[PDB]
């Protein structure tokens, strides 16, 4: 089961020029394209090796789409000011995410299109792909305009069509990474805090995709409520890192076990501090 | 709405003194989008720092990864300095190779 | 591939 997601951000900045427009594209947890209007030669550009084989008509066409989208989103920022009776002196932000999820057979599971204005929910295409949920009176104005202009049907056509078709293409072209789970490299470190207590830290490094479970047990009792668990973070090389730590009484260290669950591991993994 | 950045500073690979690596500062969970992030070597700003493209999570909060090649040594200190509209003064998080 | 619906005003 897989996903393709585009994230567009438009940010006004009065006194500092026209609004900035940034778009990024992901397949699952892998970024594969970007566009930034503040780039020297602003264009859609590759961010994963398996999209680089796309020809110049792909890049020219995507760049065309992004420039037209930037223009429309800038218009939309101005419209939002009217809807909310806001001044042209404030900076504001539109965020939009859209895309498709497919199952293991490649059929469309779900389409997405939802947005925020200044970080608050604005309007979202419903799962039926034919109706909208509007969060406030401003978005209700948009809802009516979009019903009139048959926006949902055209979006539905994209989500059920090109979105799924191109996702399938990407998944095949990048199968050696996108459909190849990379298990974490794991180890446990030990750090005395005093003569009476120590930190045990369980590391999971270089894994893909991001979803993982990292837990400490004491005598086979779960310690999640006593565990410091950091947010999963990008390694910088398209893989991820995470760790979980517990402070333990000196002498109890061999009673603690770290448990790692990940798609790239055939079985639950169990680790201890190896002195 | 305003959300203050969460900050993690860490290396791409486990640190070995004298071995080349990447110093990362991951900033996430923030809104609005303007943010200033610097990587410091011994209190001083590092010049060559790159960053990922602005994206956001399902709750609309933004995230960015700032990074630079570095070689860790025993007594060289590294840190990440972050400024955001929600911060009264810049927040400095020291790099700890054990974290 | 991004959508070619690029004209939509709110
Ligand atoms: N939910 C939503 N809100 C949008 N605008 C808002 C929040 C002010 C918005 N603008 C465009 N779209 C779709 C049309 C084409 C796709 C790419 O642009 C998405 C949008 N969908």
């Amino acid at each position: 089961s897989h996903s393709m997601r585009y994230f567009y951000t438009a940010m006004s900045r009065p006194g500092r020029g026209e609004p900035r427009f940034i778009a990024v594209g992901y397949v699952d947890d892998t970024q594969f394209v970007r566009f930034d209007s503040d780039a020297a030669s602003p264009r859609m550009a590759p961010r994963a090796p398996w999209i680089e084989q796309e020809g110049p008509e792909y890049w020219d066409g995507e760049t065309r789409n992004m420039k037209a989208s930037a223009q429309t989103y800038r218009e939309n920022l101005r419209i939002a000011l009217r809807y909310y009776n806001q001044s042209e002196a404030g900076s504001h932000i539109i965020q939009v995410m859209y895309g498709c999820d497919v199952g293991p057979d490649g059929r469309l599971l779900r389409g997405h299109d939802q947005s925020a204005y200044d970080g608050k929910d604005y309007i979202a295409l419903n799962e039926d792909l034919s109706s909208w949920t509007a969060a406030d009176t401003a978005a209700q104005i948009t809802q009516r305009k979009w019903e009139a202009a048959r926006v949902a049907e055209q979006l539905r056509a994209y989500l059920e069509g090109l979105c799924v078709e191109w996702l399938r293409r990407y998944l095949e072209n990048g199968k050696e990474t996108l459909q190849r789970a990379d298990p974490p490299k794991t180890h446990v470190t030990h750090h005395p805090i005093s003569d009476h207590e120590a930190t045990l830290r369980c590391w999971a490094l270089g894994f893909y995709p991001a979803e993982i479970t990292l837990t400490w047990q004491r005598d086979g009792e779960d310690q999640t409520q006593d565990t410091e668990l950091v947010e999963t973070r990008p390694a910088g090389d398209r893989t991820f890192q995470k760790w979980a730590a517990v402070v333990v009484p000196s002498g109890e260290e061999q009673r603690y076990t770290c448990h790692v669950q990940h798609e790239g591991l055939p079985k639950p993994l169990t680790l201890r501090w190896e002195p | 709405i305003q959300r203050t950045p969460k900050i993690q500073v860490y290396s791409r690979h486990p640190a070995e003194n004298g071995k080349s690596n990447f110093l990362n500062c991951y900033v996430s969970g923030f809104h609005p989008s303007d943010i200033e992030v610097d990587l410091l070597k011994n209190g001083e700003r590092i010049e060559k720092v790159e960053h990922s493209d602005l994206s956001f999570s399902k709750d609309w909060s933004f995230y960015l990864l700032y990074y630079t090649e570095f070689t860790p040594t025993e007594k060289d200190e590294y840190a990440c300095r972050v400024n955001h509209v929600t911060l009264s003064q810049p927040k400095i998080v020291k790099w700890d190779r054990d974290m | 591939l991004t959508t070619k619906l690029t004209n939509t005003n709110i």
